[PDB]
RNA sequence: GUCCUAAGGGGGGCUCAUGGAGAACAGAAAUCUCCAGUAGAACAAAAGGGUAAAAGUCCCCUUGAUUUUGAUUUUCAGUGU
RNA sequence: ACGUACGACCAUACCCAGUGGAAAGCACGGCAUCCCGUCCGCUCUGCCCUAGUUAAGCCACUGAGGGCCCGGUUAGUAGUUGGGUCGGUGACGACCAGCGAAUCCCGGGUGUUGUACGU
């Protein structure tokens, strides 16, 4: 039953953080940054506690983050993979089938320097899904995935390796 | 006319019931034929006094709406 | 009460001249049999817009100490109760319990028989519409004794179970079923609740023909223990308080049917 | 630590079966069953509306205390006897179906010996009175254009009284707090269907196919779609009880009984049950 | 027996101006005509509540529709001293206007369908002059 | 069939509580047979339903309406007891007792409105809550300061927070006195 | 010592504390993703059964700061509309 | 009997996993012009019902470990009120009564059901 159409694996989403920890014009031009990488209006994340050794406090923006779907987040995390020169640990996949990491410098991903903005890094996460994901997000009927439909860290380690010729270390 | 409302002056012209310019009065409007958006008869309304009846011998209003 | 949600709570629990309608609280004690679960279940369904069912057991025996009774009344703001249990000396049992002012009013016990017990489910016919209030006929001569007894005590009890909200006007399409108790005097005599909705037929006159179809629950009661109120909190319970929409009548005035207040001169 | 231990299990209190399956807003439900304005014990009516991939569901229910009653029901699956075939969940399906149901809830009162208290106690001066219910969505996004607002709108339009604003019909302003009638009489009629068809054509040729293929086998052009549904709703209001049979096979109930029983799966008996269980406890001794 | 109307059916805009005259369909109730200050008259359905046509042509306000007693003609008569007859299951003006009236034409009657002689129906209109 | 039900004593009615009282004895049969015993007891149910639906359609008036056909009830005349004692009036405040012994007559509804007509400004202000005129100045551009309350001012204090402490002090009194009040009230 | 188109009301959407597994700086503690989470959070009160498509929390609309009428209830009225 | 829509009891229905599911129905699904809403057509909303697919949801069955629900037993027993009624100066010891538990143990079970339209 494994070859089932509706069991193949794909992208849910693409999800690029900048955690700069400093509201301002920092957080600001990492959120022109990741405007003008994926092409839609970034978000500004606030602050659930007051650290002082951080030095944030309350309800202040110290983050800014973007949701991508569609090809757009398959050719962001091409562009991601060509800076990592498709090379990633065991450790980064997941037990529920997700996987991730995180850039130093955006200029590598084919972005152009500009002084005004400067160098900021990112963290990529991606999720991977089945069709038939709609039965846990829809309001109506609302139910869990059976435990056979749900993505292993072998199904995707897998899945990376035949997409996109990349090697686990 | 109904009531004096409101003497714009003193709150015992009020009382007094004095009709000077300014003054919000209560009249009844009956004859204008006003019905509510529910099928009522309004006959009570405000209008304020436009002129001055110490000067004039008459009471001149407009109705507020 | 800093809250206006907690403050509006508040002004509902407040005593009022016109008081709000009684709600029912509906609970179990540690041991009690499914038979009692069932008679509980159709009693909540008959009066389910003003009650409240608790689902947990319950130590408490209202005869011996009822500080627990009150305790909920005061939390839950219930002034009925119906608080189910068995045993063997008493195998199945309601206890009817009406508060005034958060303390025990009265208390009445109603032995079920389970031979003759049927369910609302047991008869296949529609049933009563949410929140509809039934019609009510108490028959039998054991409701007119001239002295206070169980008979006339659950007579109080159940009008005031069945009473619904009050209401000035009622549709004429609201007279479908009517809740029926008899109970005539002597060994022990039984009381007996039947519900039935009703048909209407045509007779050739203006008045219609009435026929009548079970509805359900059929319930056997035999009365036992009861808690009569103290003499001084009944009166205060008895007490009638005046809505300010009834006038009070002043000797030689009275009002035309204008409006105009009218005197009398002699 | 666990957390899922014997106190949680003892402890959990499980929801409502139905808010579990997540079809049932029971805070809505009791608003919309046990509140009323008036106190004259009379009974209340909601007008159901569902909908599912392929159909449209509109019920008309009464709450009584064992379970509600049906009064009334029309499906969006029974327009193809009045001709419509395709497009049964859309918008102009919606108002077709609405329509449907208040004239079968009419036919049925007879609004088109046992006898009601009201003829009984009508008095001289008494008019007959329109058949009310109140509108029952469920879960659905009351937004405007939404398809449960025009199966009201075909409701109200086919005679039952259903309380209602206009701000969430298709063709309203916010701004300007004015209603666009054409822009309504557009999606009664289905022409915002019959304008895609027309933008489709000439834009995507390769997706219009796909998209309409049904509607292009059975030969229906975009510009006749309100036609169709303007002799639909003809149809619906002369014979609101015409009688429509599927392709689906066609057995009678106990033939439907036996076919299912066929393929029914019984529940082991308690002999099986110990036997499979000593046949276990002899496997580990062995 | 018909019954006492007790509540809206429908409100319908699209008129720019005060409405000045209104007749049903002597066929059905399933269409109305509407005469404004708008200089048109409108064809309604009533089953939808939606606007069906909107007949413009006159450069005066639309005093008077009228239908003709078979249903099959809409007249119109304007401030612009003319009358206008219309076919209602198109929308179209019949003919050209007619032209004549010194003055603003206030009322019209078709003559009763029984009385048509010479294969056409007759209409009369009254004016100011 | 007859639309009249005959018994020697006659029934009684409380239409407010829809409730018919059958003072006539249920001669229940003294069989063993469920079908007969319910038999007499639905014709029990049956004549008390009937005659009860003939009282409310003879012996109150009808009223046709778009909402039905609506009977006028009278109001219920079954005595029973009430949930909650009748409302008593609440025990005199000091201020209420003071009042009644000096003659000090409530301010009309008029007269406490939180809102006054500033002549400077030319604007309708309120005269306490956010803005009201009892902060005026807290966050006005200049403020002219006495040198002498400068001086005796403490350390850090700033002039911008006088009227929030003057503010404070009252509330703080207000309080006090009502918190008394209640204290009396709850031992009477 | 600082700040606010006030609180309140209605509607709608959403689900919390925490733990596990992952993500450059980021490391017990910043942000992001998934899974599990009967409320163990928050808000009110002082439950022996408060509240989970909410009474929590964010959006939209009102913010008009104490409406009008009464032959009726209670108290008062030498200024009894 | 099975499916769907509204339900009633609200765990015998819940937590975890495996196997199977004719017909139809649900569902996953496909497409973003129009109505409408998002950081993201994820959700919401609109259009298609063709095509793929029972993989999941859903249903049935099975399986552990918990949990939960009935019935008996405990037991008319502990305990609590009564000179209650007999002795005991009395307190109290029996007896007589009235109320009246729970633990342990044993046995059984793991959803019934209303309306409407269909297969």
């Amino acid at each position: 039953k494994a070859q089932n159409p509706m069991r193949e694996l794909r992208i849910q989403k693409l999800v690029l953080n900048i955690s700069v920890g400093e509201s301002g014009d920092r957080l600001t031009r990492a959120a022109k940054v990741l405007e003008q990488l994926s092409g839609q209006t970034p978000v500004y994340s606030k602050a659930r506690y007051t650290v002082r050794q951080f030095g944030i406090r309350r309800n202040e923006k110290i983050a800014v983050h973007v949701t991508v779907r569609g090809p757009k987040a398959e050719e962001i995390l091409e562009r991601g993979l060509k800076v990592k020169e498709y090379e990633l640990r065991r450790r980064n996949f997941s037990e529920t089938g997700n996987f991730g990491f995180g850039i130093s410098e955006h200029i590598d991903l084919g972005i152009k320097y500009d002084p005004s903005i400067g160098i900021y890094g990112m963290d990529f996460y991606c999720c991977m899904t089945r069709p038939g994901e709609r039965v846990a997000k829809r309001r109506r009927c609302k139910s869990r995935i059976g435990a056979s439909h749900r993505i292993t860290r072998e199904e995707t380690i897998r899945w990376f390796k035949q997409r996109f010729d990349g090697i686990v270390r | 006319i109904l009531s004096v409302k409101k003497n714009p002056s003193n709150p015992l012209y009020t009382q007094l019931g004095v009709l000077t310019k300014g003054t919000i009065i209560e009249v009844n409007v009956s004859d204008l034929g006003i019905v509510t958006a529910s099928g009522k008869i309004a006959w009570g309304r405000y209008a304020q006094i436009t002129n001055n009846p110490e000067n004039d011998g008459c009471v001149n209003a407009v109705l507020l709406v | 009460p800093r809250n206006a949600r907690s403050k509006r709570a508040l002004e509902k629990r407040a005593p009022k001249i016109v008081e709000n309608p009684k709600t029912c609280l509906f609970l179990r004690g540690t041991t009690c049999s499914q038979i009692t679960q069932d008679a509980m279940n159709d009693l909540y369904a008959m009066r389910q817009v003003h009650a409240k069912r608790f689902h947990k057991k319950n130590a408490i025996h209202p005869f011996e100490d009822a500080t627990s009774l009150c305790f909920f009344s005061e939390k839950n703001d219930c002034s009925l109760m119906v608080f189910g249990s068995s045993n063997k000396k008493r195998p199945h049992t309601l206890t009817f319990v009406r508060m005034f002012d958060y303390k025990v009013l009265d208390m009445l016990e109603f032995y079920l028989d389970p031979d003759t017990y049927r369910s609302i489910s047991q008869f296949k016919t529609s049933k009563i519409p949410i929140g509809m209030r039934p019609m009510m006929v108490f028959a039998g001569t054991a409701f007119e004794s001239p002295v206070p007894n169980a008979f006339t005590m659950a007579k109080s009890m159940l009008i005031d179970f069945f009473r619904g909200e009050p209401s000035d006007k009622i549709d004429v399409e609201g007279l479908r079923f009517v809740v029926v108790v008899t109970a005539d005097e002597p060994q022990k005599p039984i009381l007996r609740l039947r519900v039935y909705g009703i048909r209407t037929k045509r007779s050739g006159t203006r008045l219609p023909r009435v026929e009548v179809e079970e509805h359900g629950p059929r319930m056997d009661f035999r009365l036992g223990r009861m808690r009569e109120p103290d003499p001084a909190m009944l009166k205060e319970a008895m007490k009638k308080a005046k809505t300010p929409q009834e006038e009070r009548t002043k000797k030689n005035i009275s009002m035309d049917l204008l409006g105009d207040k009218i005197g009398r001169i002699h | 630590k666990l957390v899922k231990n014997s106190a949680y299990y003892s402890r959990f209190q499980t929801k409502f079966k139905r808010r579990r399956q997540g079809k049932t807003d029971y805070y809505a439900r009791k608003r919309l069953i046990t509140q009323a304005k008036n106190k004259y014990n009379a009974p209340k009516y909601r007008l159901v509306v569902r909908f599912t991939n392929r159909d449209i569901i509109t019920q008309m229910v009464t709450s009584e205390i064992n379970g509600d009653k049906i009064f009334a029901a029309a499906y969006s699956h029974e327009l193809r006897a009045y001709g419509i075939n395709h497009g049964l969940t859309n918008w102009a399906a919606a108002y077709a179906t609405g329509l449907l149901l208040a004239r079968r809830v009419l036919a049925k009162l007879g609004l088109d010996g046992e006898y009601t208290l009201t003829e009984a106690a009508e008095t001289e001066d008494g008019e007959r009175r329109p058949f009310k219910a109140i509108l029952d969505v469920g879960l659905a996004r009351t937004s405007t254009g939404a398809r449960v607002f025009g199966v009201m709108k075909g409701a109200s339009d086919g005679g039952i009284f259903i309380p209602h604003s206009e701000n969430r019909f298709p063709g309203y302003d916010i701004e300007t707090e004015e209603l666009d009638t054409e822009v309504l009489k557009k999606y009664i009629y289905g022409g915002h269907v019959a304008e895609y068809m027309e933008t489709l054509a000439d834009d995507d040729e390769e997706r219009y196919k796909s998209q309409f293929v049904k509607y292009i086998e059975d030969d229906v052009e975009a510009d006749s779609l309100e036609e169709l549904y303007a002799e639909a709703h003809k149809q619906i209001r002369a014979d609101p009880f015409r009688k429509y049979v599927s392709d689906a096979p066609k057995k009678s109930k106990e033939e439907w009984k036996a076919e299912s029983l066929k393929y029914k799966k019984a529940k082991l008996s308690r002999e099986e049950r110990k036997a499979r269980v000593e046949a276990k406890i002899k496997q580990l001794l062995a | 027996k018909v019954h006492a109307v007790s509540r809206l059916a429908h409100r319908i805009p699209g008129h720019g101006q005060p409405i000045l005259s209104c007749q049903f369909s002597p066929v059905s109730s399933s269409r109305l005509a509407t005469g404004s200050g708008d200089n048109t008259a409108r064809i309604w359905d009533t089953d939808s509540g939606t606007p069906k046509f909107t007949l413009k042509g006159h450069t005066g306000w639309v005093l008077g529709v009228s239908w003709s007693p078979d249903g099959k003609y809409l007249a119109t008569c304007s401030m612009d001293t003319t009358v206008r007859v219309w076919d209602p299951e198109s929308g179209k003006q019949v003919n050209q206007e007619f032209r004549g009236h010194a003055k603003w034409v206030l009322a019209l009657a078709w003559q009763p369908y029984h009385l048509w002689r010479d294969g056409t129906a007759r209409l009369a209109s009254a004016s100011k002059d | 069939l007859p639309v009249t039900v005959e018994k020697p004593t006659p029934y009684t009615f409380d239409l407010g509580l829809l409730l018919a009282n059958d003072p006539n004895p249920v001669n229940v049969p003294k069989t063993t047979d469920t079908q007969v015993l319910e038999q007499h007891l639905a014709s029990v149910a049956r004549d008390g339903a009937q005659v009860l639906i003939n009282q409310l359609l003879t012996t109150t008036t009808i009223t046709a309406t778009k909402d039905g056909v609506l009977l006028t009830l009278p109001p219920p005349t079954t005595p029973l007891p009430r949930e909650k004692p009748v409302p008593q009036p609440k025990p005199e405040t000091k201020w209420q007792a003071f009042a009644r012994r000096r003659g000090i007559k409530p301010k009309t509804r008029e007269q406490r409105r939180n809102l006054q007509y500033n002549p400077t400004t030319g604007q309708w202000e309120r005269k306490w809550g956010y803005k009201g005129a009892n902060k005026r100045g807290e966050t006005d551009p200049i403020i002219e300061v006495s040198a002498a309350k400068e001086a005796m001012r403490p350390e850090g204090t700033s002039v911008r927070g006088d009227k929030r402490r003057e503010i404070r002090a009252r509330v703080k009194k207000n309080q006090k006195q009502m918190l008394r009040n209640q204290r009396i009230a709850a031992e009477k």
